[PDB]
């Protein structure tokens, strides 16, 4: 996150660190006991399928302390329209071996139902982004959660207001854009996954994933997030599936 | 307005125009200035855009230069008060006033709805938790 | 659907529409309207007008910058088609009224003339606010007799020649604009 503050312990409850071989990972958003919505392109270069672990209650990365709970990634089911290496489909649901106890430091955001979210929740200007991530484009990541407060943009204002370069992705309707184009403060790398949380009459909802930029705080550029509300029925669906043999799973989408 | 005996005195804007209804020349006969005339005439052969009462819902019409204001009640709006703020009670106005969920019912009122974990309060638009670590709440700031 | 062009604000005494072109053919329009860090309200929902109320909206704080949208939406019920408004400060760009000359006393060889408050669509306390509640010293009526003469407040006190017969007529003005500096002159009323 750049320019962002850090999250005092326990604000940010639904966070979740994702590690594996117990080097840090990406971000990730508790939606229940159970379930972590994630991104995608987190797992491209993972070929450790058994060593990955979702860390609830964290804060401190240099510190342990009694209010972190890991837990075992039992599945990463991602869409199987996404294309690694790319943009679109950016996300992930992620079964934990076992579930974590809701306590004062671990409490899940509430993934909303479509039309609230598309009608009312994209209205909401301002949502909180959070992570670990690089405090700079190219720089060194965070020890302390960091969370930042960015104003969404509907995307034909998004193209608008961006500066033209060749070979960038597509904003497409699983997208939305949101952030500054001052150069002064955005989402970066490393924090892919975290979630992108909108509160709305006393109550918090999941409404992206941080996805993809065209680096960090760049003039010219807002951060491009997962537009959840597309994924509510495939996200529920799947939390009703039984469990399966092999940790990955693409899944058909829609 | 020419009625031959009434047409023995001098010039005078009460008799003429304010009386009865005067045409430009006779009112440049009396200001004989141009300008003067002009800001007169301006005014004076407007018009009262009020005369048709376009203020609908009990507003109240203002009249200006080929035009008009209307001042609405309460509970209502639009140029001529025409909208009812009471017919707008619907998911896409401000969630229908409901806390989480809105659901429409065409015909009928519309009604308010929770996430799992939340329940409806009395007045039918609040919701309120029934766990004890409900979604999307922050328990170290409660 | 085709995006809703020449997006316009028509205000006067704060009574704000918004209208906008074109005629719909197979298409309704539904208006969102913000501050630059507020969130987006919406206003005359799936309406076949090409235009929009937003004076409730923007009377809550008549010096905060509004921008308003047009959201274009295909006949039967994905982003929509929609166009942004030109911003807009209602107490720097509303226009001013019409005024109306209440009445005129010969107190002594001095004539006052009293101009009616102008009243605006701004409602404090149940009752409508003038545009001297909501503009203040911002405020200045001025006089075109028959020369010219300006006032603080509503009335004029001028000299008169006994027994001459006087013409007046008023206009409302806001000083420290530079564009809509003034309203369009009251109906001429002489003694
Ligand atoms: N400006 C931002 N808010 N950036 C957030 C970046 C998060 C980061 N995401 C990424 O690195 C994603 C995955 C695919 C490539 N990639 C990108 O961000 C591409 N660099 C964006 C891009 C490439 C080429 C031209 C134009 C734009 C991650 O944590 C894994
Ligand atoms: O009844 C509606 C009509 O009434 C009269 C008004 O001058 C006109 O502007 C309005 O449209
Ligand atoms: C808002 C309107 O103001 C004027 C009154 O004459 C109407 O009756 C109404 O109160
Ligand atoms: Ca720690
Ligand atoms: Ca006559
Ligand atoms: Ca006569
Ligand atoms: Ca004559
Ligand atoms: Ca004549
Ligand atoms: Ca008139
Ligand atoms: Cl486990
Ligand atoms: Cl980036
Ligand atoms: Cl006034
Ligand atoms: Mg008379
Ligand atoms: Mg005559
Ligand atoms: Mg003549
Ligand atoms: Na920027
Ligand atoms: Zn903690
Ligand atoms: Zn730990």
């Amino acid at each position: 996150i750049v320019g962002g503050k850090v999250c005092p312990k326990g604000e940010c409850p639904w966070q979740v660190l994702l590690l594996v071989n117990g080097a840090q990972l990406c971000g990730g958003t508790l939606i229940n006991t159970i379930w972590v919505v994630s991104a995608a392109h987190c797992f491209d270069k993972i070929k450790n399928w058994r060593n990955l672990i979702a860390v609830l209650g964290e804060h401190d990365l240099s510190e342990h302390d009694g209010d972190e709970q890991s837990r075992r990634v039992a599945q990463v089911i991602i869409p199987s329209t996404y294309v690694p290496g790319t943009t679109n489909h950016d996300i992930a649901l992620l079964r934990l071996h076992q579930p974590v106890v809701l306590t004062d430091h671990v409490v899940p955001l509430c993934l909303p139902e479509r039309t609230f979210s598309e009608r009312t929740l994209a209205f909401v200007r301002f949502s909180l982004v959070s992570g670990w991530g690089q405090l700079l484009d190219r720089g060194a990541t965070a020890l302390e959660l960091m969370v930042l407060n960015v104003p969404r943009l509907m995307t034909q204002d998004c193209l608008q207001q961006s500066r033209k370069v060749g070979d960038s992705p597509n904003i497409t309707e699983y997208m939305f854009c949101a952030g500054y184009s001052d150069g002064s403060k955005d989402s970066c790398k490393g924090d892919s996954g975290g979630p992108h949380a909108t509160h709305y009459r006393g109550t918090w909802y999941l409404t992206g994933i941080v996805s993809w930029g065209q680096g960090c705080a760049t003039v010219g550029h807002f951060g491009v997030y997962t537009r959840v509300s597309q994924y509510i029925e495939w996200l529920q669906k799947l939390m009703r599936s039984e469990p399966r043999p092999g940790v990955l799973l693409r899944a058909p989408f829609p | 307005a020419n009625a031959f005996l009434e047409e023995l005195r001098p010039g005078s804007l009460e008799r003429e125009c304010k009386e009865e209804q005067c045409s430009f020349e006779e009112a440049r006969e009396i200001f004989k200035d141009a300008e003067r005339t002009k800001l007169f005439w301006i005014s004076y052969s407007d018009g009262d855009q009020c005369a048709s009462s376009p203020c609908q819902n009990g507003g109240s019409c203002k009249d200006q230069l080929q035009s008009y204001i209307c001042f609405c009640l309460p509970a209502f709006e639009g140029r001529n008060c025409e909208t009812h703020k009471d017919d707008q009670l619907i998911c896409v106005n401000e969630n229908g006033g409901c806390e989480q969920y809105c659901s429409d019912h065409t015909g009928t009122k519309r009604s308010c709805r929770c996430h799992e974990g939340y329940s409806l309060l009395a007045d039918g638009v609040s919701c309120t938790p029934t766990v004890e670590y409900p979604c999307g709440k922050i328990p170290i700031l409660e | 659907t085709v995006a809703a062009y020449n997006l316009t604000w028509k205000s006067t005494n704060f009574k704000t529409i918004l209208e906008w072109e074109p005629k719909p053919v197979n298409q309704v329009y539904t208006v969102q309207i913000s501050t630059k860090s507020g969130d987006w309200k919406s206003k005359c929902f799936y309406t076949t007008d090409t235009e929009c109320d937003l004076t409730d909206e923007i009377v809550k704080d008549v010096k905060q910058t509004y921008l308003a949208r047009v959201f274009s939406y295909p006949a039967g019920n994905g982003e929509p088609l929609y166009e942004n408004s030109p911003e807009f400060t209602p107490y720097l760009e509303t226009n001013l009224g019409q005024p109306t000359i209440q009445s005129f006393e010969q107190v002594g060889t001095k004539v006052n003339v009293t101009v009616e408050d102008e009243r605006t669509l701004v409602r404090r306390n149940n009752t409508f606010l003038s545009l001297r509640d909501v503009f203040g010293k911002d405020l200045i009526y001025t006089l075109y007799y028959w020369k010219t003469a300006k006032t603080n407040t509503n009335e004029f006190l001028i000299d008169v020649d006994k027994g001459e017969n006087y013409c007046f007529s008023v206009q409302a003005v806001i000083p420290s604009r530079t564009v809509n500096r003034k309203s369009t002159d009251s109906p001429v009323e002489c003694m």
